[PDB]
RNA sequence: AAAAAUGUGAUCUUGCUUGUAAAUACAAUUUUGAGAGGUUAAUAAAUUACAAGUAGUGCUAUUUUUGUAUUUAGGUUAGCUAUUUAGCUUUACGUUCCAGGAUGCCUAGUGGCAGCCCCACAAUAUCCAGGAAGCCCUCUCUGCGGCUUUUCAGAUUAGGUAGUCGAAAAACCUUUACCUGCUAC
RNA sequence: ACAGAUUGAGAGCUCUUUCUUGAUUUUGUGGGUGGUGGUGCAUGGCCGUUCUUAGUUGGUGGAGUGAUUUGUCUGCUUAAUUGCGAUAACGAACGAGACCUUAACCUACUAAAUAGGGUUGCUGGCACUUGCCGGUUGACUCUUCUUAGAGGGACUAUCGGUUUCAAGCCGAUGGAAGUUUGAGGCAAUAACAGGUCUGUGAUGCCCUUAGACGUUCUGGGCCGCACGCGCGCUACACUGACGGAGCCAGCGAGUACAACCUUGGCCGAGAGGUCUGGGUAAUCUUGUGAAACUCCGUCGUGCUGGGGAUAGAGCAUUGUAAUUAUUGCUCUUCAACGAGGAAUUCCUAGUAAGCGCAAGUCAUCAGCUUGCGUUGAUUACGUCCCUGCCCUUUGUACACACCGC
């Protein structure tokens, strides 16, 4: 809409939930970026800040850099219905939540583990590390990690 | 990345001078020129149909082209 | 670089013939899965650095002012082809990877809306053509496919011959080839 | 044959049991029966392939003692042994053609409130003059589009060249149609040791034949992964991606003894739930308002918002049963891949390619398949260079026929 006058060159690169939000670009695709964040929780998130999707965003304010990660900690605080997230239903009886940073490295890392523990069928093929969800190796796939 | 997307006040004379020049006009032209990469060519490209200055021969999304005056 | 001025037996800076001080790092994907034995043989590169014998030229050149600088910037091979003012690759040299140091014309370019604003076209050679991984190979840390076998069989098929495959102990790092199958109103 | 041990196990499977059951049986011996057991090189039928190529045959008559041969062919034509011609051959049959089905034309017939329109009633909105768009199976009438009956219509037609002025071919004109008008359906003789005895109460023989290789339950498995090839899909984006908005097909299919398609209304971000219908179907789903497309905006040539894999979680549905994600949806992860070497496939017009739909299988699953329409090109309209195949003449120690001897 408008071209981005005045002297700018306000931080190439921003540092926010112990990882990179690349300058310039677009907020949604910096939090896609990160890792954990994907694409339509990203826009929801810049929704609920409400900054325009159009501006580049590495010139953004630190008040709504904070408001963004407030909502990336809080799903229930916030309107977020509570099943459009990452993890839902989780240890005995209680609530749904989710990380979006290393937060959320360490969150699936410690699912991992529980589901080594359990032995679980899914747990032994990670284990072995092969094909958890039964797709068909005699073919395809042949080199794996 | 190839540059040509920072945003200045400078760069923004520069665009300025001119409107006036050039047989057309496309964001494609416009970069590179190595100008202001293609969502703030298209911007500057708008602003310059605001008042005069570069008139319009076609209107489509991503085929606009725009032409000198008068 | 620009500028005012001191002083050196007037002054100034184009390389020629010599020997020593140093930068081509680091490695890994690979090499026959790990260790040892050789950069085997071969071989120093002009590049920077100080001083000689002065063609040069009297060798060493000092004290103070103006600006963020205002300085002059950019890029070259090597091979194949009757696409030979063009086409294809593009640092080759045991196999795999390598990079430019400078004698230089470079040149402040010619084209397309030159205008700075991008596109493409134009700058001989190169002296070295040199360094890193891999480098014929032999013992080890002592490997899994041989050694016979005896048991059988899978079978191999239309039938059969000779070989081959599969389950049980001892050193060493093919399921095919070939023979034999049928007659009036 | 309840009861618990038993048992994977509310399998009386049994050993614990001591009640039922009444001559079915049952214990043998002849004798059958079943087998997705074997052998397709023991067979049937069907299919595939030689080959949808142009080939095949016999009656006279001639040539040969004869097997045989000629006819069935120098040439030129044709998609075709299609014809014209030349001719010990003449006239014939099969195959091709004709045929059939479908795809195209019909203001010419027969027809319709299960197909579509016209006037008019009531009726909604407009400009506000009479006019414009509508909605209603209110009336009246029509058959162009619709269907689908009966017919016609194309025969290379007319003209020009070209060709022994033949077969034909080439070009203009008209014509819906001028590639055999397009597309198929069928499709000869002789065969193959091609496939199928896992479609088959089609079946020879062998095997098996009551702790079965019969059946039947239960849990798996066909889906496993150092890795080869084969159909396929998705992409490597700017002829795009993403958002909106515009918004148009044709083949179909679809339940009452089941549970089919399922509009319309409410709940749900979705998937999907619910109530209600309509449909046994030109009537309802359904104009299947399918996609690719078209318009205006957002990213601009960065492994990027290209690309979507693997992943984690939850929400759904089908079913008895979903972990070895059935499938759908929601968020998250963001891998390889900047058009692919040697090679090799498919293709000549509404084709190729793209795009979706569609039924088939189906409780649930589409990247598959048979069809369908939508968008719609590039380049030939030739040749034997390759590949295959066909003939002819040649040579042959071959005839189980070069995998030969
Ligand atoms: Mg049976
Ligand atoms: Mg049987
Ligand atoms: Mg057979
Ligand atoms: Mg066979
Ligand atoms: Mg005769
Ligand atoms: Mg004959
Ligand atoms: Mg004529
Ligand atoms: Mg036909
Ligand atoms: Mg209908
Ligand atoms: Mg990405
Ligand atoms: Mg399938």
């Amino acid at each position: 809409s408008l071209v981005v006058q005045e002297q700018g060159s306000f931080q190439h690169i921003l540092r926010l939930l112990n990882t990179n939000v690349d300058g310039n670009i677009n907020v949604v695709y910096a939090l896609t970026t990160i890792r954990g964040v994907g694409r339509r929780y990203a826009n929801l998130v810049c929704k609920k800040a409400d900054v325009d999707l159009h501006k580049r965003a590495g010139e953004l304010t630190q008040e709504e850099l904070e408001r963004i990660v407030q909502i990336m900690q809080n799903p229930t605080h916030y309107k977020i219905p509570a099943w459009f997230l990452n993890r839902q239903k989780d240890v005995n009886d209680g609530k749904d939540y989710h990380s979006l940073a290393n937060n959320l490295e360490s969150k699936l890392r410690d699912d991992l583990e529980r589901l080594k523990k359990i032995r679980s069928h899914r747990g032994i093929r990670h284990f072995w590390g092969l094909r958890v969800r039964g797709q068909h190796t005699k073919t395809t796939g042949r080199r794996r990690a | 990345a190839k540059h040509a997307v920072v945003l200045d006040q400078d760069k923004f004379d520069r665009i300025m001078k001119e409107a006036p020049t050039y047989r057309y006009v496309s964001v494609s032209v416009l970069v590179d020129r190595f100008k202001l990469g293609g969502s703030l060519a298209r911007v500057a490209l708008r602003h310059l149909e605001n008042e005069g200055i570069i008139k319009p021969v076609s209107k489509h999304s991503k085929q606009a082209i725009y032409t000198r005056a008068t």
